[PDB]
């Protein structure tokens, strides 16, 4: 039980150690570039109108 | 590249799923370290 | 006539169609106050003009015009070293009249005799983190590329004060030949941080051979675009006539682009992409242009130019349009910073387009090139291996993985960390790579040719 | 003067101005409300009208006041509650019946059947006089003279009327200045515009040494004066409570407290307590609200008066600064000031820029910021003031990614973090060495270095002990506590009681309520004294276990210092700590054998 | 003549215009700026004027040409630098005194100080002549002649004289055609617009290699002679590098070089890199620059120039693709030229498309890349020839979603990705096959079967490697390599090797920098036999760990084989990689067993 | 409200007034503008949605005498879930705390679905006696 | 569009148009609007740009005789990549269902290559027996 219990906790140990620099970053980054897109094309509308 | 046009919906949902894990998973690993560290004063013995 | 109206800072003048493009005219008001203004538009009988001075309490029938008649020329002299300016030329520490020996109209354009040779000798402020991956041409332009939470402030500092003692060493291996001049112009910065680049120059014993334009955020953004310029002007004179170097150091360059924004949200053209102008590119091109070797073949005009990302990223308009302009830039980033690494500027991704140019071999070794490559690719694996280590344990990491570790954690601490005080030279920062570079095996370190790897190890 | 063309939405326009400039102060129809022109067109002039224009018409009068949007900076203004175009909201609670004020009212910016005792300066008839000189004072304050009457900046000239020592009203005059002929009258009170900043003789690097009286400022990263400060608030994070506590506990001259738009029910308390509450530096007449000038604008007030907020608030205190008078400036929040540009933008279809957000707010933000500092006061006698600034941010788009808090942290040197944890604990403020940086620091600690107190070598040791700590932390969560050793653990102890100590207050006694520069002081001396010698002494055959057993009484002693007097070794030297130098050596010698 | 009625920025009006055109060109005032019609409001017609502006008077005459902006395409433009507007640089230097351009100036566009050799041709008299044919020959090269003059396009007619053998000036007469009476005298030059495509006879499918000299362009994904090629930036695109390889290794007859307003800087290094270098066939008279003529333009120079680069460069390119001269177009970098694009559309007022970018870009650019492609010779005598367009773009959004980028996407035949992480480590220029393609590449390698090449089957393999390799990448970081076989660890390494190896192309050696198509192949075949032989070793029973180390020196030896020239062996096929083969396949048998 | 600070004053009573739905308030807020050279700002909703926003608000409060009072509750409504949407977000800013009610409980069959778990008062302490 | 009606009506015959590229189409339409007075909507692109598709699309379908029929294929590149930019998601919603290709099937080596798993016609059923 012991021997198996060394495997699993090894490997559980490498997965949050995954999703917390990994995964959890790129959802940011990947939300912020097409945030800075989509702003811009409901702004620029409201000057094209107004011009 | 990624859809420009509403994938704020989808990627947040993302952000959820990658969040709970962290907890959820934290307090498994957390909990099968301190019952780790009980057999091994036990095995040595 | 007189002023019909003024909407921000565009005021609509009623006059006749004579005055030519930038032409000054005076506005005269009932306060006791005279204001100076350019023509940014003409049209049938009236004009549309941006006043230095000022950008509101502008009148209609009190409010009169005289029409100078002269377009705007800067007074450019060579006898303007160790003299203080403000952000229009006016002393405000009592440094000497500005008189004449010349007058060059502002347009990024004087006499414009830019490089068709290009530059060739190197530059060294004695810093590695910079001169080694980033190898200074005298008459490139890279830009400092830095971000909030940092102190880029300190670093445009260490430039400063360490130029002017490394450049004389230089100055023998044929690196340099000729004295150094610093023309530091200021942009919207506080009164602290404008102190801090006059302490620098005191300091020194640079007061004498600097020029010192002093603009802050409170007056007129008008005003403070004109800063730029009307240093390049003055530096284009000091260059074609007393044949030095000039580099020139431009802080901030968000300050900047966000009074072009204001003139380009108040003006009748649509802007760009998220609100930043349309033209924001030619605004920047205008300062860029003003680069590199200058007739008689002994002056140039070299730039750095700082920039302080306002919101953390280069996704934003301004890293984008100022990296593609410049020739690399010199990346700092925020994670040095907070470890206690001074200087904090990082290798990861500051590049140096005109490298082999800028190295060569009757000044600098021939292996400076060829060193580089090795550190610039050693580093930026590396950088990722670590994250990669945290992620993984030792579980899917190697041996030569852990000499990697090894190589990352040695470069920060020494290679990157120097007081502002501390002064190398291009030799010591070859033979100090040399030795860091060492524990790698023969096949590992393949990017450098057999000839080279062998001699130095 | 003008008379209304047409008014469309809140904008009115009028045509007939031959005179009107684009920052005069008008008032339109014959209501009186309050207007400012944006723009000018031809003879027609575009009016913002901040305040309610249903009953308004056209062909109606338009009246200048004949000056722009201006502050009055006269005698009176302690003990007093404004708005941020200033007009005495007190006034308007007894006059109106009703404690805010509606549509078409208005009264002059500061009483005026208020009368006041003058007394001379330094002047007399036929000398010359400049600005920033001191003509006479007022008291206002049992303390101080809170209002030194100065000659009015933008005037000069041969003093040809010196009233002299007597009792005047705000309307009656007191001197004439020959300068031109007669340059005009003036008054106690004088005029001041809000955007422009007034003249100094110069402006210098903040680096004037005083107390807010919270330590954990100081001793982390050391608090400044003439200072630029940001911190990130949420509006239940404890950023409120801390603004009332730094008010307080101050020591400087006046604080001048600026709710640019806020709930309101927060500024109902500033009004209220800062009375009940007394001094830590002794006076009586209302204590912290006889040092106070309160500007209070809530979030519904006009658009108008929230933007001059900021601006109004500095000016009070850049005039005070002139005087040679140290001010605290404490403005909550900048977030506010900004959502508020964005509301006049939209509402002239004046385009803004990126996030939605004006492309008039770098510029605005910066042009504030500058006008606080260390000045040596304008004026001949030339005197040193400061004015702090403190300003807190927010999210503006539920994000911090905001274009107002991204764009202060730029212009600021000092970054202090808030947490909702730490304030639930009971540590407030907020300040961990992670989330801040002040680069002010390196001048503070060195001015420090000379007057007595060690400052700058404790300092730099202090930040390092919390951050090696943080790092100490992790490993006894992944491994345990059977990778450490006895050293480790030390530096952990060590940490424990510098946290302890400084961060967290609450006021649990008028010993938290005020500290002075040497307690502070004593407080480091005895951690890193502590630290040297106990690893030390496991390098030598000693345990952490065994430390602990011994130190006992001395090391209990120094985490309750906070709660005793630090006036028991001299009278702001505290003996508790001189007393620990020796029984710490000692207790060493045992430790070691 | 016109009168100057606005001057609003750089967009001037002027009234009292007649004809005009919408691309026809004016100089305005007598100072005689650069500028086109754009528009016409009215008798009013608005044009931009390009050229710097700061001392143009209201009320100037403006004065039409009569005709539409065009370049002069005939003898002496070769060898010889201008910009987009047609000004001699050379000419510049010195007469003004200056490098650039000064305005308030205009100066011819050809030299006319210079006589030519003009030698007969192959149409004589009474001959019946059509546009391209090739009336005679002027020798500019030392062993071609680049430019072959021919009659303008829509002129046709008998030829009634021929004047004899001889050197002439470029001014001077020559011609003499008949059509409809005396038609006109020709000279050498003729002039065209840019705005109009040189027509051609047909059109032919591409199917000649264009030998980019570059190994991991070959390698990857090659191009053909009559491609068209997109590149992203970002600033780690190494573009000067990329094109400066273009220029010298590209076996084209002819190339033209087209700064598109650049850092003014890179022109200068290619200008000055040319004669120091030499050609790849030998001659001198300046080597590579012989064969290259350039349009340099630099950013706040004359945006007319800046517009006008890759048309006029094209246009150029168009001429000698007729003469039946094989060429190399090389746009450096098209998305300034863009950029122009936004900045008109936002002088004007127009509204603009998608990010602020006009719509009229999409279909600007494919008309572009359109007028380039190979091609049969316009007129009788019937040649074969070439336009390769190769454009490098850059964002300007921070992403690759950006309008520049995705409409040049659209249109683009191959596509040469930006990697920023190899970039990062320097890999220049980076790819991996899922950010690349041609389209072009099956018919290519066909082509280069019949060569000598195994390169097929090399082609697909190349492909396979790095696309395993991306998937198992993701496995690693996240989950482990614990889970990947040892075989699918050697798919990693191998494709390390490749990186470093094929994609590092900046080197300190023409030989780290050239790869020849022959050297190109054997690398390729060396690289793939390693990892069949490696992917068996291990599995008959060998390790990953065990097979690295057996190898060893023999990879190291294929890692600095590209440092080692190309002239070697039987010609770039040395003997250095032919026995090569032959030590993997001993290797083979040791790792195994 | 007006009616409201009418029977508050006066008469003095407590009075707790309920508004739903801010969102159509919002949205009406939107919708004018059509001939107005008044532009709105993110995601269509006006720059000056605030100012609309606060104008409800400045009917809220003690009114003068104090035993009466006005005491507001305005309900809002996420269409799409979204707490980045322009109108909570303002709002947000200027409330002193608000309630938080999830989807997640309705679904367990919990009525009322009020996960307290984000929800908070500021003046918790301060209202309790 | 119109030869192919005239061949499907008269004739009875069975005609397959196929009409390349609607991405060049669509920007042909975005280009004018520039000084119409005609105003363009989201993204840039005219507000009918729906209308414009619509008149293209409407010759498709079976003829009268019921013996002949158009049937068309319309092509289009997503110049963006995403199916939420403009071109692909009007002319998804006239149409009945969607087929896509992927670069990922490509980039491994695959060809024709096509993803099958967002492509669905939702009047695929009724239509065959």
């Amino acid at each position: 039980a012991f021997i198996i219990l060394d495997e699993v906790i090894k490997v559980t140990n490498r997965r949050v150690n995954a999703i917390e620099h990994v995964i959890i970053p790129r959802t940011e980054n990947t939300i912020a570039y097409i945030n800075s897109e989509l702003d811009e094309l409901d702004r620029e509308e409201f000057y094209r109108l107004k011009k | 590249v990624f859809p420009t046009r509403m994938t704020l919906g989808l990627m947040k949902t993302k952000l959820k799923g990658a969040n709970q894990g962290y907890s959820l998973l934290k307090r498994k690993s957390e909990a099968l370290t301190k019952r780790f560290r009980d057999i091994t004063k036990r095995i040595d013995d | 006539n007189t002023v019909s109206g003024v909407n921000g800072p565009l005021v609509i003048l009623e006059k006749v169609k004579f005055p030519r493009y930038n032409e000054i005219v005076n506005l005269t008001l009932p306060d006791g106050t005279v204001r100076q203004g350019q023509v940014l538009e003409i049209r049938g009988d009236r004009a549309i003009v941006q006043v230095f001075e000022g950008t509101s309490g502008i009148d209609v029938k009190k409010t009169t015009v005289e029409f100078t008649g002269e377009s705007l020329r800067i007074p450019v002299s060579e006898d303007m070293l160790g003299r203080i300016f403000d952000g229009s030329g006016r002393p405000i520490d009592n440094g000497p009249k500005v008189f004449a020996e010349d007058y060059l109209d502002i347009n990024g354009s004087p006499i414009n005799p830019y490089a068709r040779i290009y530059p060739e000798e190197m530059i060294s402020t004695g810093v590695s983190a910079i001169d080694t991956m980033n190898s200074i041409a005298r008459g490139q332009k890279i830009p400092i590329f830095s971000a909030s939470g940092l102190p880029h402030n300190e670093i445009a500092a260490q430039i400063c004060r360490q130029a002017g003692l490394v450049r004389p060493t230089k100055d023998v291996h044929d690196g340099h030949e000729e004295n150094f001049s610093i023309v530091f112009a200021a942009m919207g910065v506080n009164l602290e941080t404008a102190r801090f680049f006059k302490q620098d120059f005191e300091e020194n014993g640079s007061l004498e051979r600097t020029s010192l334009f002093l603009n802050l955020a409170n007056d007129p953004t008008i005003e403070r675009i004109i800063t730029p310029r009307l240093a390049l002007t003055t530096a284009e004179y000091l260059a074609y006539q007393t044949e030095r170097h000039v580099l020139t150091i431009l802080t901030d360059m968000s300050s900047y682009a966000d009074a072009l924004r204001e003139v380009s949200a108040a003006r009748e053209e649509v802007p760009g992409r998220r609100g930043y102008p349309g033209y924001m590119y030619t605004d920047l091109s205008t300062i860029y242009e003003r680069a590199g070797r200058v007739e008689g073949r002994n002056g140039s005009i070299t730039q750095i130019p700082i920039l302080t990302m306002p919101n953390d990223d280069i996704t934003h308009p301004i890293p984008d349009l100022t990296g593609y302009i410049t020739e690399g830039q010199i990346f700092v980033d925020r994670q040095l910073h907070n470890k206690g690494i001074y200087p904090p500027i990082n290798v990861l991704p500051s590049l140096s387009r005109l490298m082999k140019s800028a190295i060569g071999e009757g000044m600098t070794r021939k292996d400076h090139g060829d060193v580089s490559n090795q550190l610039y690719a050693k580093y930026a694996i590396g950088k990722d291996a670590a994250a990669m280590k945290a992620v993984v344990g030792e579980e899917a990491l190697s041996i030569e993985d852990k000499l990697s570790l090894e190589f990352l954690e040695k470069f920060e601490k020494t290679f990157i960390t120097q007081g502002a005080y501390e002064d190398r030279t291009v030799f010591e920062s070859l033979d100090q790579a040399w030795s860091l570079l060492r524990i790698y095996p023969k096949e590992m370190l393949n990017r450098i040719s057999p000839k080279i790897l062998d001699e130095f190890y | 003067y003008g008379a209304i063309y047409s008014v469309s939405g809140p904008v009115v326009i009028a045509e007939n101005m031959i005179g009107c400039a684009m920052y005069e102060l008008v008032k339109v129809g014959h209501d009186n409300l309050v207007g400012e022109v944006i723009r000018i067109d031809g003879d027609k002039a575009t009016i913002q009208v901040y305040e309610e224009t249903a009953g308004l018409t056209v062909g109606d009068p338009v009246l200048r006041t004949g000056k722009p949007l201006s502050v009055e900076l006269g005698p009176g203004l302690m003990e007093t509650i404004y708005d941020g175009i200033q007009r005495p909201l007190k006034a308007i609670k007894e006059e109106s019946q009703s404690i805010y004020i509606p549509r078409g009212i208005d009264t002059p910016a500061l009483d005026r059947t208020i009368k006041w005792q003058f007394t001379p300066g330094k002047f007399q008839v036929g000398d010359h006089i400049s600005g920033g000189d001191i003509y006479g004072s007022v008291f206002e304050n049992s303390l101080i003279s809170s209002h030194k009457i100065l000659l009015p900046p933008r005037s000069r000239g041969t003093i040809t009327w010196i009233a002299p020592a007597g009792e005047y009203t705000l309307d009656e005059k007191i001197l004439e200045v020959e300068f031109d002929g007669k340059k005009s009258d003036f008054t106690l009170y004088h005029t001041w515009p809000v955007r422009v900043p007034r003249p100094v003789t110069e402006k210098l690097s903040a680096d004037y040494p005083l107390l807010t009286g919270q330590r954990v400022l100081d001793a982390l990263f050391p608090c400044v004066q003439g200072g630029t400060t940001c911190i990130p608030g949420a509006f239940g994070c404890g950023k409120t409570v801390i603004s009332q506590s730094l008010s307080k506990y101050s020591n400087s001259d006046a604080i001048i407290y600026v709710g640019c738009g806020e709930r309101g029910n927060e500024m109902a308390e500033v009004l209220m307590e800062f009375p009940e509450l007394y001094t830590e530096m002794s006076g009586t007449k209302e204590p912290i609200m006889k040092r106070t000038t309160l500007v209070a604008n809530t979030s519904n007030m006009p658009v108008a008066a929230r933007e001059a907020s900021i601006y109004t608030g500095i000016t009070l205190a850049e005039y005070f600064r002139d005087q040679g008078k140290n001010v605290s400036m404490i403005a909550d929040s900048s977030s506010r000031w900004a959502e508020a540009l964005r509301e006049i933008s939209g509402r002239l279809g004046e385009m803004p820029a990126d996030q939605g957000f004006p492309a008039y707010l770098g510029a605005k933000l910066a042009s504030f910021y500058e006008r606080a500092g260390k000045a040596v006061a304008l004026g001949s006698p030339d005197r040193t003031g400061s004015v702090s600034i403190v300003a807190a941010v927010s999210p503006a788009g539920g994000d911090f990614s905001d274009p107002v808090t991204t764009a202060t942290l730029g212009i600021t040197q000092v970054f202090w973090g808030l947490d909702k944890k730490l304030a639930q604990r009971k540590h407030f403020p907020s300040i961990n060495t992670s989330v801040s940086y002040s680069k002010y620091t390196n001048v503070l600690n060195k001015f420090y270095d000379s007057n007595y107190p060690e400052f700058p070598v404790l300092r730099d040791r202090m930040k390092e002990i919390l951050s090696n700590a943080e790092e100490l932390e992790q490993v006894v969560q992944l491994v345990g506590k059977s990778a450490l050793s006895d050293s480790d653990k030390i530096t952990l102890d060590v940490a424990t009681l510098i946290k302890e100590d400084f961060l967290q207050q609450n006021g649990y006694s008028t010993y938290d309520a005020f500290c002075p520069i040497w307690k502070t002081f004593d407080m480091m001396r005895a951690f890193i004294s502590y630290h040297d010698e106990a690893q030390k002494a496991v390098a030598n055959g000693a345990n952490w276990s065994k430390l602990a057993d011994s130190t006992g009484d001395v090391k209990h002693a120094v985490s309750s210092s906070k709660f005793f007097e630090p006036s028991r070794g001299e009278k702001e030297v505290h003996g508790e700590f001189e007393k620990l130098l020796s029984t710490m050596q000692e207790r060493f010698a045992e430790s070691t054998d």
